[PDB]
RNA sequence: UGCCUGGCGGCCGUAGCGCGGUGGUCCCACCUGACCCCAUGCCGAACUCAGAAGUGAAACGCCGUAGCGCCGAUGGUAGUGUGGGGUCUCCCCAUGCGAGAGUAGGGAACUGCCAGGCAU
RNA sequence: UCCUCCUAAAGAGUAACGGAGGAGCACGAAGGUUGGCUAAUCCUGGUCGGACAUCAGGAGGUUAGUGCAAUGGCAUAAGCCAGCUUGACUGCGAGCGUGACGGCGCGAGCAGGUGCGAAAGCAGGUCAUAGUGAUCCGGUGGUUCUGAAUGGAAGGGCCAUC
RNA sequence: ACUUACCAACCCGAUGCAAACUGCGAAUACCGGAGAAUGUUAUCACGGGAGACACACGGCGGGUGCUAACGUCCGUC
């Protein structure tokens, strides 16, 4: 209704990405998780960008 | 500690004469003191708080919790979780200097004072007291208060009854009617 | 007039009204007014009788009333077809079996209770019998 | 308001009952809260489904300070 | 909830896993004068071996036996005696106590003496 | 082997609650001290550590005790599958199954592994 | 359209313009793990303080709580706190449930890599069950695919997503 | 502060009622194992061909209706 979805964004070089959802008014700031490439194959920091 | 002391020195063997009691872990031990301040008109100042938290730390000696509303209610206008008083739990060492303090110098500096009731015991041995004025202890600096407060005292004790509770405090000279 | 105060639910599967009675001594008075028949007692019946035992007494003595009705009855009124929703709540019953105390009563002799249940009983549409206490 | 409503059935319940013999990763119960619990080689999924961890047969108990109701499983 | 009927609620959780994985666990026991070790078969029912401070040939070596030095020898005996039992593989059970202090310095203890958890 | 205690289970109230009595050499408990390990949205209460001056007061364990909980027949009652029947909103008969509640009554648990203290 | 209960006849299912309610979201913690904790309500005592705020004791024993309807669960808590955290992981899946089908669900275990824990272990989101939209067409990123003479490119495929 | 022939929850004892109550609880029905007799395989799978998806009354258990209807809606014979 007011969440939005976002894209979580690999920081190696692949354009891996997971998608979640955000509560941008209570939440403004860069979602920001380490998470599991498959293509490097190693957890990464990953790094909110838009849908 | 000199009032524990004085509790094992003296109090001990007046109250196993006086119940004629078979053990002495019969004989009554002040085991708490708990202090405690309902602030509740800190939802709209919530200053109002800090400085009854201050208030009772430097009353005390030692860091306030602070105590949340366990319910909402709307007679006082309060939601679950808002913060409401402070309290503070004293135990050994700092609960006997705090004891002597209060009857030795706090107490006595209430306005007009005739003594305390000896009636406010719960049943089971407990005493409850209120101070009106927290400026009645000297730790408080009566020309930085914000403003005069009350403050509540339960003394917590192992007395099964309030008789027994009242032969323990009579016997550290605690002020009565 | 016999009513629930307040209920869980307003309205009442018809269901059914198979078995014997309980409670079937009289436990609180000298006499009572025993159900043979099966059926259904309405509120305004149930207040017709106390009524007619009670002008009987003249008000003397004591009288227990065993049943309560706590069965919502709905009606579709004229003019309406089937279905639609269920019917509005009309009315009140009891559930009456075989063998329920229905009044009790003491503090008067036995001949002007049994007058006074004959009376009461003309107002019910289920037959009754006149009993009474018993040691166990 | 107006009534007019209900949701699909779940066909919660006992698929496999005592003594029934049954493969690992057979569903045994679909229920709602632990009416039933897991016992010896019975696992409970996150809807508490109830399930088979290793062939062999159902067997239902009731154990424990508060008679709880266990189902596990025998080797046959 | 006074202090024993508490710590064997905290006990009975990590008690059912082991129960559930038929582990063999060194079971531990904690006194302000005493500490005892316990290692029972899975059924629950049978202790293969036990080692505590109450038995005089480990007290008597002990300046106190309610003291983590105590704890240590405890420790050490029962893997020993666990040892040579052919027992090597078991699984902690705290029993509702801090893993910490005495318990520790025995759990510690036994895995020195080659006991495997 | 016997009594006593601690630990871990079986069993899950015939096993619990209450009331009365009772135990400290050992064990257990409270207890002592606390700078420290470690801890308190405050508090050495609890968690924790170093201990042994005191007490079994509390707790705990044991023994007693039918106020309560709990268990609980026999017999009858209710329901009911099949077959048949009536005055068919409900019932009855044959046959099989057969509660719930209540009554008599039972009942102050039973039991295994290891360890410690004591005694013969 | 979807969820919960009853009708529903003690396995599943079961109709009516039958009886009652709810959803079309929320949450980076309200998720994971380790460690810890335990409600409601009533009686008595207590400054301002009242029937009800916060404090103490006692009774009580989960009647509380569960982001939200209902039902079933929940103390080993699934309820409540804190520390560290990203398993709200990627590839798969023995074997099952539920469907006319499209589908939907539950799942131990395997490989890689991760968090928490001394360890046993736990984690593939949230106590569970609602919170949803097939296909077509088109957009964005990736790509050991394709590429109309050949090398490219456009367009198409595949994977991710709108 | 004190009191009234008033109403009074909770609690204790006694008495009933419940589809959406359960500290109890059948008969039947249903799932599974094994075994004989019987049964023209009555079973399952694949494949060729369909028809049918207006049902009726009666019995039993119910919702709706008035335990009205040659009423209406399910279950089961
Ligand atoms: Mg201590
Ligand atoms: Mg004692
Ligand atoms: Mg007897
Ligand atoms: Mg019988
Ligand atoms: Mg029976
Ligand atoms: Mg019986
Ligand atoms: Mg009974
Ligand atoms: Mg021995
Ligand atoms: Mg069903
Ligand atoms: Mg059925
Ligand atoms: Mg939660
Ligand atoms: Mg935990
Ligand atoms: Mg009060
Ligand atoms: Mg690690
Ligand atoms: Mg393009
Ligand atoms: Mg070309
Ligand atoms: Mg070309
Ligand atoms: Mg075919
Ligand atoms: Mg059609
Ligand atoms: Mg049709
Ligand atoms: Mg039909
Ligand atoms: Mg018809």
């Amino acid at each position: 209704g007011i969440r939005e979805k976002i894209k979580l964004v690999s920081s190696a070089g692949t354009g891996h990405f997971y998608t979640t959802t955000k509560n941008k008014r209570t939440k403004p700031e860069k979602l920001e998780l380490k998470k599991f490439d498959p293509v490097v194959r190693q957890h990464v920091i990953y790094k909110e960008a838009k849908i | 500690a000199k009032l524990h002391d004085y509790y094992k020195d003296e109090v001990v063997k007046k109250l196993m004469t006086e119940f004629n009691y078979n053990s002495v872990m019969q004989v009554p031990r002040v085991e708490k003191i708990t202090l405690n301040m309902g602030v509740g008109e800190a939802i709209a100042d919530k200053k109002l708080l800090d400085n009854a938290a201050a208030d009772l730390a430097a009353i005390s000696g030692q860091k306030p919790l602070i105590t949340k509303a366990r319910k909402s209610v709307a007679g006082f206008k309060i939601r679950q979780g808002y913060p409401i008083g402070c309290k503070v739990t004293l135990r050994g060492e700092r609960m006997w200097e705090f004891f002597e303090r209060l009857i030795t110098i706090a107490v006595p500096r209430i306005r007009d004072f005739r003594g305390l009731s000896a009636k406010s015991f719960d049943g089971r041995g407990n005493y409850s007291m209120g101070v009106r004025e927290q400026i009645i202890f000297p730790e408080i600096d009566y020309d930085k208060v914000d403003r005069v407060r009350g403050l509540d005292i339960t003394i917590t004790t192992t007395a099964k009854s309030d008789e027994e509770g009242r032969a323990l405090l009579a016997a550290f000279d605690f002020p009565f009617r | 007039m016999l009513q629930p105060k307040r209920t869980k639910f307003r309205k009442m599967h018809k269901g059914r009204n198979r078995g014997l009675a309980q409670g079937t001594d009289v436990s609180f008075g000298s006499f009572g007014l025993k159900a043979v028949g099966r059926g259904r007692l309405t509120a305004r019946q149930i207040e017709a009788a106390r009524r007619a035992m009670t002008r009987a007494v003249k008000r003397q003595g004591k009288i227990w009333i065993r049943v309560f009705p706590d069965k919502p009855i709905t009606e579709k009124p004229l003019a309406v077809r089937m279905g639609k929703g269920k019917g509005n709540v009309e009315y009140w019953v009891a559930l009456i079996q075989p063998g329920k105390v229905l009044y009790e009563m003491d503090g008067v002799p036995e001949e002007l209770a049994r007058e006074a249940f004959k009376l009461a009983a003309a107002k019910l549409p289920i037959k009754t019998t006149f009993v009474t206490k018993t040691v166990m | 308001t107006r009534n007019g409503r209900d949701s699909e059935a779940k066909r919660l319940g006992v698929k496999r009952f005592g003594g029934e013999s049954v493969l690992a990763g057979s569903i045994i119960v679909r229920q709602r809260g632990t009416k039933f619990h897991a016992g010896a080689n019975v696992g409970c999924g996150r809807d508490h489904t109830l399930f088979a961890k290793a062939d062999g047969k159902v067997k239902f108990e009731v154990k424990g300070p508060k008679n709880r109701k266990f189902i596990s499983i025998e080797a046959e | 909830m006074d202090k024993k009927s508490a710590r064997i609620r905290r006990a009975t959780r990590a008690r059912r896993k082991l129960q559930e994985l038929g582990a063999t666990r060194l079971v531990v026991h904690r006194t302000p004068r005493h500490i005892y070790a316990q290692v029972i078969a899975p059924n629950g029912s049978e202790v293969l071996v036990a080692a505590s401070t109450v038995e005089k040939a480990i007290a008597e070596q002990l300046k106190y036996t309610g003291n983590k030095d105590a704890a240590a020898a405890v420790g050490k005996a029962v893997a020993e005696r666990a040892l040579e039992k052919g027992i090597k593989d078991v699984s902690f059970d705290r029993s509702g106590f801090q893993y910490h202090g005495r318990v520790q310095a025995l759990a510690d203890a036994a895995r020195e003496a080659g006991l495997q958890f």
